[PDB]
């Protein structure tokens, strides 16, 4: 499928969306730190045995 | 005699300017001078309380790396002007907020800020920013702290809304000390010395303070060798 | 080809000295700091500057 940018991250709380905007990309002026999500970003997967 | 010690005094406090002074100890025994001179530097030159400049928030203004319109320099400039404004907050309070409003071309300088009576500020000549337009308009709200010694804005420990800029505080007020052992005229003896603690701040700590909290501070910790035992 | 978005994002780092870095005039003389002193702790002269 299609690469999305949102900001529905799976396994990631709101701690860390918290400098996302609607569209999954950090605010301008945002104080990042190391790990810190800039663009969130989801991948489609193929079934996992 | 032999096992008592002459005790020092203050004798002097002379203040050149608003921001220098030379306070004299006498009198002072042979050797002690020095010794004095040199704790009583350390101290001062490390462990001096004061009041600092730590959150500054611009309207307008998302981060450091940016302008303003009708303001000549950048907001990282501003933030290091700020950085050596001299703050006196009362007693009682180590936190404080003061606000800067100002419209039409001019030097916006630390005589503009607005505050409540218990901040003083010792330099109102400190130049913040330039507005280079008669359209131009500045209005900051500027946090200052009480606190001791260096604290950069990385160690600050971990919301902190989109805007507001953290500032590396420098809270010791002194800048520069000099000490000088001289001889002393005391009664008949010529063994006596006098002690001449040449003090540089910004303004914000008198002289006769510094000397007693680094007296202080000094005893403090003597007194575990005055009390030495097994812990 | 097969790209459907891209998202460049700008970060400003402030540097800092620190023991490691490398500083030199403009004779050869380079060299690594070895330690940040304080400054109660460094030579000074007469006048009681460091």
């Amino acid at each position: 499928g299609a690469e999305e940018i949102t900001a529905d991250i799976p396994n990631v709380g709101e701690a860390a969306l918290s400098k996302l905007d609607e569209s999954g990309i950090v605010y301008i002026g945002a104080e990042v730190k190391g790990g810190d999500i800039l663009v969130g970003k989801v991948t489609p997967k193929g079934e996992t045995q | 005699s032999v096992t008592e010690f002459l005790k020092p005094r203050l004798v002097d406090i002379e203040q050149i300017s608003t921001t220098h002074a030379k306070v004299t100890l006498e009198p002072l025994e042979r050797g002690f001078g020095h010794t004095l001179g040199n704790a009583l530097r350390r101290i001062l030159l490390s462990s001096m309380p004061g009041c600092a400049v730590t959150e500054v928030e611009i309207e307008g203004v998302l981060h450091e790396y940016s302008t303003k319109e009708g303001v000549q320099e950048d907001i990282l400039e501003i933030l290091l002007n700020l950085k050596g404004l001299a703050v006196r907050v009362a007693e009682g309070k180590d936190e404080v907020f003061i606000t800067l409003n100002k419209s039409g071309s001019g030097p916006v300088v630390a005589g503009d800020i607005t505050h409540d009576g218990d901040v003083e500020i010792v330099n109102p000549e400190h130049v913040i920013c330039h507005l280079t337009s008669d359209n131009a308009a500045i209005a900051m709200r500027i946090k200052v702290e009480r606190g001791r010694g260096y604290v950069p804005a990385s160690a600050r420990i971990h919301e902190r809304p989109i805007g507001r800029l953290l500032v590396d505080a420098t809270f010791s007020p002194v800048d520069k000390i000099a000490y000088s052992v001289e001889a002393a005229r005391v009664e008949q003896r010529t063994d006596l010395d006098k002690l001449v603690i040449d003090m540089e701040t910004n303004g914000t700590l008198e002289p006769e303070e510094a000397i007693r909290r680094a007296a202080t501070i000094l005893a403090e910790q003597l007194d575990a060798f005055v009390d030495l035992r097994d812990v | 080809p097969g790209v459907l978005k891209i998202v460049k994002v700008y970060l400003a780092v402030k540097r800092r000295i620190q023991p490691g870095d490398k500083m030199a005039g403009r004779h050869g003389n380079k060299g690594v700091i070895s330690k940040i002193n304080p400054v109660e702790d460094m030579p000074y002269d007469e006048n009681g500057q460091p």
